[PDB]
């Protein structure tokens, strides 16, 4: 009933770098106003209580101001470990209310994916069907594309892809794409090829195997 | 130091009912605000419930009058007694000290899994990625295991029994068109220890009780 609205809901900032993220309140709560900090699959983390006071052991790099609807949390240099989303939450009157947060990616220089691929193993063979994995490891940005062929042919609507989490110190990611095929189409064909497009590359690289 | 550990999270039928446990170390439940909170997979933090020290207790608007929060002093724990339950309240759930002043909420439990659903319980597949040439890159090679077809979430990977733990990336599982779980765990390790040392990967699906040790070697 209270509504909590962040700005930007998306940073993208580099090491060294001074973040700071909004936080209004539809209307007046004087300094009750808390800051969270969350990586993914985990318990926020409570960063600062009171619009201004930091928490036992929160590093003095992030720090908070503001006192009625508009507040902000600041972090003066930005490390690798800071990637997270970061919510503003009131706690003047009930319900408690969080903003729908900001979620702060790690701007890093560019870094080209290394590219490897897998067969589908013999065990999973016996159950009948095949599932073919392209890795993508370590790079930056998250764009990348991913084209599997097929005896040359290009596939389509067969292929999930997934993405891990910023690497806590070097900022890189990874990204695993599978291809499922049914046992059948698998034993059918021989060259499995997995294409990769990325900024860090200066032209499509391509992973392959014969069955 | 403070802990908070939660228990009773899982699989649950609509229309069901489930309770969290939630048992504090290093401070007094019985004098202390409390709070669940519960974030949807993929969205924000959502609050749930308080009780107040002097048992006060105050409702969201969506769980007032199925949900109950409680406590038993005697064993410093917290519980919220969940109802009639939908598929909307798949959440995780996680319970958190209050401070009744400045109303923050400083210390969290880890959180626990609540999926609502009438699907079936199903234990993972476990097919190895065996490293080759094809995933050697100077010195360095990698190999994983895939794990297959399971519900619901989640699933925990380990490589030689937690003693493997330097250059492992375990992906975000994927829905797949079947309505079942996939993901991969890769871990790139030097190229030369490949015949001298054995690599396990440790795949556990608790919703389920399935426990897989899958050997992986060079093909």
């Amino acid at each position: 009933d209270i509504q909590m609205t962040q700005s930007p809901s998306s940073l993208s900032a580099s090491v060294g770098d001074r973040v700071t993220i909004t936080c209004r309140a539809s209307q007046s709560i004087s300094s009750y106003l808390n800051w969270y900090q969350q990586k993914p699959g985990k318990a926020p983390k409570l960063l600062i209580y009171a619009a201004s006071s930091l928490q036992s052991g929160v590093p003095s790099r992030f720090s908070g101001s503001g006192s009625g609807t508009d507040f902000t949390l600041t972090i003066s240099s930005l490390q690798p470990e800071d990637f997270a989303t970061y919510y503003c939450q009131q706690s003047y009157s009930t319900p408690l209310t969080f903003g729908q947060g900001t979620k702060v990616e790690i701007k890093r220089t560019v870094a080209a994916p290394s590219v490897f691929i897998f067969p589908p193993s013999d065990e999973q063979l016996k159950s009948g069907t095949a599932s073919v994995v392209c890795l993508l490891n370590n790079f930056y940005p998250r764009e990348a594309k991913v084209q599997w062929k097929v005896d040359n042919a290009l596939q389509s609507g067969n292929s999930q892809e997934s993405v891990t989490e910023q690497d806590s110190k070097d900022s890189t990611y990874s990204l695993s794409s599978t291809l499922t095929l049914s046992k059948a189409d698998y034993e059918k064909h021989k060259v499995y090829a997995c294409e990769v497009t990325h900024q860090g590359l200066s032209s499509p690289v391509t992973k392959s195997f014969n069955r | 130091e403070v802990q908070l550990v939660e228990t009773g999270g899982g699989l649950i039928q609509p229309g069901g009912s489930l309770r969290l446990s939630c048992a504090a170390s290093g401070f007094t439940v019985s004098s202390n605000y409390m709070s669940w909170v519960r974030q949807a997979p993929g969205k924000g933090l959502e609050w749930v419930s308080v009780i107040y020290s002097g048992g006060s207790t105050y409702y969201a608007d969506s769980v007032k009058g199925r949900f109950t929060i409680s406590r038993d002093n005697s064993k410093n724990t917290l519980y919220l007694q969940m109802n009639s339950l939908r598929a909307e309240d798949t959440a995780v759930y996680y319970c958190a000290r209050y401070d009744g002043i400045y109303g923050e909420l400083d210390f969290w439990g880890q959180g626990t899994l609540v999926t609502v659903s009438s699907a079936s319980t199903k234990g993972p597949s476990v097919f190895p990625l065996a490293p080759s040439s094809k995933s050697t890159s100077g010195g360095t090679a990698a190999l994983g295991c895939l794990v297959k077809d399971y519900f619901p979430e989640p699933v925990t990977v380990s490589w030689n029994s937690g003693a493997l733990t330097s250059g492992v990336h375990t992906f975000p599982a994927v829905l797949q068109s079947s309505g079942l779980y996939s993901l991969s765990s890769v871990v790139t390790v030097p190229s030369s220890s490949l015949g001298t040392q054995t690599y396990i990967c440790n795949v556990n699906h608790k919703p389920s009780n399935t426990k897989v040790d899958k050997k992986v070697e060079p093909k």
